[PDB]
């Protein structure tokens, strides 16, 4: 068919490049295409690809001149083998090459991808397996060309291994063509493989709109609203995810975000499997809120809201006015996506885009027309664990308590929370069959096990590329989730009892919750679809793949020295409750959260060019307290770490007067430069303290309550000389030689006195003693 | 039916030390006021303090109290903890997570029982709303103007463990409120029926006449109670006073007089008017 | 118009800010007490007929705080176009997350105009630890309980427009019945217990079309721009059923409201609060 030889087209039309940086053939690589896909038919492979070959070689413009050279040498060839017809085969050929300049968004010196975060910096080619290596931009050094052709090995090993189809080369290509550059030039900040799944995303959608060869030829697609950006976003995750009861351990919470993910992917797919459309379509599907280039036809317009208004009557049914999914399109052009002239037109047609989700949201269930009907049901009931009300006896006895009587969806992630260990990934199938634990709006999720067969026509598969144990006819469509979780001494999900008892010192719970600050601008600075592929992608691996290799105690040279109140273990006590591609909320040891959001933070440091910042809140709760309000303090303490600065952690709340020039939240610089001036001094590591203040705590005790008499009064200076004879009694004149002496500098500059910041670093080492 | 409010007003003095953990720079800090930084004395430590004393007098005369109350002959004097089924034959009957309290299971028992028709009482199909409401006692506004003029309001109080053989010490500290602070208290009782109202407000007297001679919160028996009753007034708020707002509640006069000067020696005295408007 | 800001100057913790749906239901069974069953229908009559009371906000020392309009997030690019762009994202950002307003500033976002965010809440929620122990061992099992907590100046206050012979008949002998129990939460510990002060309020609102809902709103038809809020009480022991309310200062057009009333079982009706309490506001196209 026409319609998959399309998209196969455009994601193969560029290939070639990686065998002009190698030097397999002579020069203008669109010949070296064309003999790469006719030499990959002879030798183990069907002669399909012989064919493709046209795709590879007749693009930029550089050989199709006057249209007859491409028909005598296609004449020769013969479409009555796959059922192509004469002028069909010469359609696709005129499609790929505008959707190949409708990406881009426009040689010399080979120059290996420059970041997208600092294009002053560069990536080294690796490979993409988020494994030993965190791709971290260094200083511009050229690839060598002994270097290339290596690449050129594996992707020959690769494509005669692999079933020629849409969605079985795409994770051949990302594994390869992640870190080398599309077009050679100063700065180029755009993938190869994000120019391809954009190239082919554009061919396909062309195809569906029903344009032909002389409408590319005539300049008619260009100059012509036929494609259409659709937008999705999740309205209330944060109250889905964490606003349950004091039930369900943890592995509840990481069944509840699984099972958010699962309903992203229900929508997204439906609406590729529904349009004819490929994976490549997808721009991103980042943390319930994905992006999709379509086609403007009344066929999907019409199409597209049939999806929407099933959906949203599901979500309505099943979680009561608790998750809303906003969707919206916009009809945008061809000259919409690139840069025209001096003004973003792509950053432009989003912004409109993002006000109509904006003022979707204010109409959260306008889509329902019995939202504000009232009605009386018999015996409604409410279910304990998630604050669901049931019409009575529909909750069904649990599996944790059977004297308590939970509503149904909730042992159906109690069954999911004990095999998230033993899991691979999962099935989409249809609603009304067996082995389906939960149902998304438009499907059946079986899981597939570890030993078993996968069963679905669609298969999501977990953290990795490789189709390995899945057949030949079922679709494969890979996906991502930081998974780190400590295991309880059989395999499965830890406790709040359990975490909390492998920490140094008082046995509290350690929560942190952060984001990335700024973000809406630098994702609005993207001009095209393929560069902004790119910076999607890389900053949704960094919580996805790389937020795991930070955990497991990797990347020395790049995070360096953090505070840390115990030495690091082989197996931390972190259990990933969330981690979306900005966002993350992680609980685990109250030593390790501190230690590790310093750590996550070093490494996002470097992973961009030191452009992009954090913010985390931390808190630190009693085992028994409600997760609805361990998340809804947290929640506070970012919130009031991000309208201060944007790059400043919340360490512990503490006291401060409310005149407005004390702030409660601590620079990350700051804080990690007062760590390394006054815990070396005070503190020894692993939980005890140093020489000469073993048995002193009433020392620090007594020095957090003069403390308090900065609080009371900033403008007294009582706290400064009895600062001075605590010191002095003791012997301890040389520990604090700034704590006895006031800072007039500081009175100058407006700025508090050291006494008042001492409180975060102290106040952490009596928590981290028996205290 | 309402029929007025019989309200309850004067002072706790902590004599002693008085000590009301919270469990969050002091290792062991009494309860504070987040705003000022301010102990104070809550309406649930002072109410389940008490019905605990209460309780305990109530268990005590379960045999001589069959016919002046109701509702005490289906309970015997002990706990049900050995047996582990609640509302069993002994007295204090619910458990809640793991400890043991009388509270009645129906609203037809809870009338009678004196506990709970004075503090209320949770049931299946009964819900018996207390008659009493215990506010949160806070420091007097001398003791307000103390913390302006930059005393200490909470002290910190140093104990330790001796072995009792080798003399090895153990010590820890308990932050606790300075000796001699005075709180505002407040108890407005609900006078529902207008039968059995002096039987709660004498009972509701004896519960604080063994709190006089017990403790409030702490550790207590090392002496960190000690807390005394000094009242001020008693008012009625009249049903006559809410619907048409014009100033005639009843108002009895007792500025210095005890928790035992007051039960008995003015019973009769104090509340005349109360007794005659009813 | 001009309205009749009833102030509530507290006593302790409360339990949650009330809302107009459980301020109404507190106003029902004080009226009950001191005047019965004759008085409560005459008083669910007197709100059908004529005005009604609104949700409760807080204050702080003469600072009395109202609901930001849903009416300027369609608009909260064009309210803020002479603000250069790095600083603007930031400030479009917190006026977004912004709950209350002053009552100076509500005046300006009635009309569009620019306007600035309190700096302050007046409370906390606090989560102070209880306990329960055993009568005759001791044995302590902590739960947890949260709470409201006001500063030394600060309380909440709710509005109230209608005739003058309803109010002091009333919405007046009611509060101070109200003043002496609670509204809502552990009234035996002293939770919803408070002072009452009459004063008066007046707010300048643009004439218009549209409105905004200073109540939850419980509408007939569908609103403009809204924000679902999903409760519902408990009504002498007999649990409610939860109703789809509108949040406050969310955005009605010709919209009276409405209660309605419920069976529970119970002898009496009861009457869950939906009226509106419209003000004038500004819109841009939709
Ligand atoms: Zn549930
Ligand atoms: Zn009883």
């Amino acid at each position: 068919e026409i319609d998959e030889l399309t998209a196969l087209g455009g994601l193969l039309a560029n290939i070639g490049k990686p065998v002009q940086r190698a030097g397999l053939y002579s020069g203008d690589h669109s010949t070296q295409g064309a003999r790469f896909l006719r030499d990959l038919a002879e030798n183990t492979g069907r002669a399909e690809y012989e064919l493709l070959s046209l795709f590879s070689e007749f693009h930029h413009k550089g050989h199709m001149k006057n249209d007859e050279l491409m028909i005598r040498r296609i004449k020769e060839l013969s479409p009555e083998r796959f059922g192509l017809t004469m002028e069909d085969v010469l359609n696709a050929l005129w499609i790929v090459y505008e959707a190949d300049n409708l990406a881009s968004g426009e040689p010399q010196a080979s120059r290996p991808l420059y970041s997208v975060f600092n294009p002053g910096k560069a990536y080294p080619w690796a490979e993409l397996d988020f494994e030993k290596e965190l791709p971290v931009p260094g200083d511009v050094f050229s690839i060598r060309s002994q270097d290339y052709r290596e690449l050129v090995k594996r992707l020959w090993e690769e494509l005669s291994k692999a079933k020629l189809r849409s969605d079985r080369l795409l994770p051949v290509l990302e594994k390869y063509l992640t870190f080398v550059s599309s077009v050679t030039s100063e700065g180029n900040i755009i993938s190869l493989y994000d120019h391809m799944r954009m190239t082919s995303a554009i061919a396909l959608a062309m195809l569906r709109a029903g344009c032909t060869a002389e409408d590319v030829r005539s300049g008619r697609c260009r100059k012509e609203k036929r494609f259409l950006l659709i937008e999705g976003d999740f309205s209330g995750i944060q109250d889905f995810i964490y606003r349950v009861s004091g039930k369900g351990t943890l592995k509840y919470l990481r069944a509840r975000s699984a099972y958010l993910e699962l309903i992203g992917w229900d929508v997204v797919l439906e609406i590729l499997s529904r349009l004819g459309l490929t994976r490549a379509n997808v721009v991103f599907n980042a943390g319930g809120h994905f992006m999709i280039i379509a086609q403007n036809t009344p066929d999907a317009v019409k199409e597209l809201e049939e999806i929407r208004a099933k959906a949203v009557e599901w979500l309505y049914r099943e979680f009561e006015s608790d998750l809303y999914l906003a969707i919206e399109w916009e009809p945008v052009s061809g000259r919409e996506f690139g840069r025209e002239g001096g003004k973003n037109l792509f950053a432009e047609a989003r912004k409109r885009l993002k006000h109509k989700l904006t003022v979707r949201k204010l109409k959260r269930f306008g889509e329902i027309k019995g939202l504000f009907e009232h009605g009386h049901t018999e015996r409604l009931a409410e279910c304990p664990v998630c604050g669901r009300e049931l019409p009575e006896g529909k909750l069904e006895p649990s599996a944790s308590d059977p004297e308590t009587k939970v509503c149904p969806t909730c042992n159906r992630l109690v069954s999911l929370g004990g095999n998230l260990p033993k899991l691979l990934g999962f099935g989409r199938t249809a609603k009304n069959d067996a082995g389906v634990l939960v149902e998304g709006p438009f499907s059946g999720f079986v899981p597939y096990l570890q030993g078993g067969r996968p069963v679905g026509e669609q298969i999501l598969v977990k953290n990795t590329l490789n189709p390995g144990e899945i057949p030949e006819s079922a679709q494969f469509v890979p996906y991502f989730v930081a998974d780190y979780f400590k295991k309880d001494p059989k395999g499965g999900v830890a406790t709040f009892e359990e975490l909390s008892m492998a920490s140094t010192g008082t046995r509290r719970l350690g929560v942190m919750k952060g984001d990335v600050d700024r973000l809406g601008e630098f994702f609005s600075s993207m001009d095209s679809p393929s560069k902004l592929a790119t910076a999607s992608r890389f900053m949704d691996y960094f919580f996805k793949g790389y937020i795991g290799a930070i955990i497991e105690g990797k990347f020395g040279y790049i995070i360096g020295d953090v505070p840390s109140l115990r030495d690091w273990p082989e197996e931390p006590d972190i259990v990933v409750v969330y981690a979306g591609g900005d966002d993350f909320f992680i609980v685990g040891a109250w030593d390790q959260i501190f230690e590790l959001a310093f750590r996550v933070r070093r490494a996002f440091n470097a992973y961009t060019g030191g452009k992009l910042t954090l913010s985390v809140g931390l808190g630190y709760f009693d085992e028994r307290t409600p997760i609805y309000r361990m998340a809804d303090v947290v929640s506070e303490r970012l919130d009031t770490a991000k309208d201060e600065g944007r790059n400043r952690v919340f360490v512990v709340g503490r006291s401060r007067p409310l005149d407005g020039k004390h702030k409660l939240s601590y620079e990350w610089n700051h804080y990690e430069e007062l760590w390394r001036t006054y815990a070396p001094r005070i503190y020894a590591g692993n939980g005890r303290l140093k020489g000469k203040l073993e048995s002193k705590k009433g020392l620090l005790w007594k020095l957090l309550e003069i403390r308090e008499l900065y609080v009371r009064d900033p403008n007294d200076v009582r706290w400064a000389y009895l600062t001075a004879y605590l010191l002095g009694r003791h012997g301890l004149s040389d520990l604090f030689p700034e704590l006895v002496g006031i800072d007039t500098k500081a009175v100058e500059r407006k700025e508090p006195q050291p006494v008042y910041w001492v409180d975060g670093v102290l106040k952490i080492v009596l928590m981290a003693v028996r205290r | 039916r309402f029929y007025g409010k019989i309200v309850i007003k004067g002072k706790i003095k902590a004599v002693t030390g008085l000590h009301i953990g919270s469990q969050r720079g002091i290792a062991n800090p009494v309860i504070k006021d987040p705003h000022t930084g301010l102990p104070y004395i809550p309406g649930s430590s002072l109410k389940g303090r008490l019905r605990s004393l209460f309780e305990i007098l109530v268990n005590s005369r379960l045999g001589e109290w069959r016919e002046k109350y109701p509702s005490l002959a289906n309970y015997s004097p002990g706990s049900c903890r050995p047996d582990n089924q609640e509302n069993c034959g002994k007295f204090f009957n619910r458990k809640i997570n793991r400890g043991w309290i009388h509270v009645c299971p129906d609203y037809e028992t809870a009338l009678a029982c004196p506990v709970c028709r004075l503090f209320g009482a949770s049931g299946k199909e009964s819900n018996f709303p207390s008659r009493i409401i215990v506010r949160d006692a806070f420091l007097t506004k001398e003791w307000e103007e103390k913390w302006r003029a930059g005393e200490a309001i909470t002290e910190a109080k140093i104990e330790v463990g001796i072995d009792r053989v080798t003399s090895q010490a153990n010590p820890r500290t308990n932050e606790r409120v300075v000796a001699g602070a005075e709180f505002e208290f407040e108890i407005i009782y609900n006078v529902e029926n207008t039968t059995h109202w002096r039987d709660d407000i004498k009972n509701l007297l004896t519960a604080m006449a063994l709190l006089e001679d017990s403790y409030l919160g702490g550790s207590g028996s090392r002496g960190y109670g000690k807390v005394k009753f000094i009242f001020d007034s008693f008012e009625f708020r009249p049903l006559d006073y809410y619907r048409t707002g014009k100033d005639e509640d009843i108002v009895s006069i007792d500025a210095r007089e005890k928790s035992v000067s007051d039960i008995l020696s003015g019973f009769d005295s104090l509340f005349s008017e109360v007794e005659g408007k009813l | 118009p001009k309205f009749i800001a009833v102030k509530l100057i507290p006593k302790g913790p409360f339990r949650d800010i009330p809302r107009a749906d459980t301020l109404f239901g507190a106003i029902g069974n004080a009226i009950s007490a001191i005047h019965g069953q004759s008085a409560v229908e005459e008083l669910v009559d007197a709100f059908v007929g004529g005005a009604r009371i609104s949700s409760a906000f807080p204050y702080s020392g003469d600072t009395y705080y109202l609901p930001k309009p849903l009416s300027v997030e369609p608009a909260l690019e064009g309210i803020l176009t002479g603000l250069d762009e790095e600083e603007r994202y930031t400030t479009a950002k917190r006026l977004r997350k912004a709950k209350y307003l002053d009552l100076k500033n509500f005046e300006l976002a009635l009309r569009l105009r620019p306007f600035t965010i309190p700096e302050e809440i007046p409370y906390a929620r606090v989560d102070v630890p209880r306990v329960v122990l055993d009568r005759v061992t001791q044995d302590s099992s902590i739960y947890f309980w949260e709470e409201i907590r006001f500063r030394e100046k600060s309380g909440v206050y709710f509005l109230y427009s209608g005739p003058r012979e309803v109010f002091d008949g009333y919405i007046a002998p009611a509060m101070r019945f109200l003043g002496d129990t609670g509204i809502g939460g552990k009234s035996t510990w002293g939770a919803g217990l408070f002072e009452v002060e009459f004063h008066e309020m007046k707010i300048d609102a643009p004439g218009s079309e549209y409105s905004v809902t200073l109540s939850n709103a419980l509408p007939t038809k569908t609103p403009v721009l809204w924000r679902l809020l999903r409760k519902g009480g408990w009504s002498f022991g007999r649990r409610k059923p939860r109703m789809t309310f509108i949040a406050e200062g969310s955005i009605v057009k010709n919209d009276p409201g409405g209660m309605e009333r419920l069976e529970l079982g119970l002898s009496h009706e009861v009457y869950v609060y939906g009226l509106t309490f419209p003000l004038g506001v500004e819109l841009p196209e939709g």
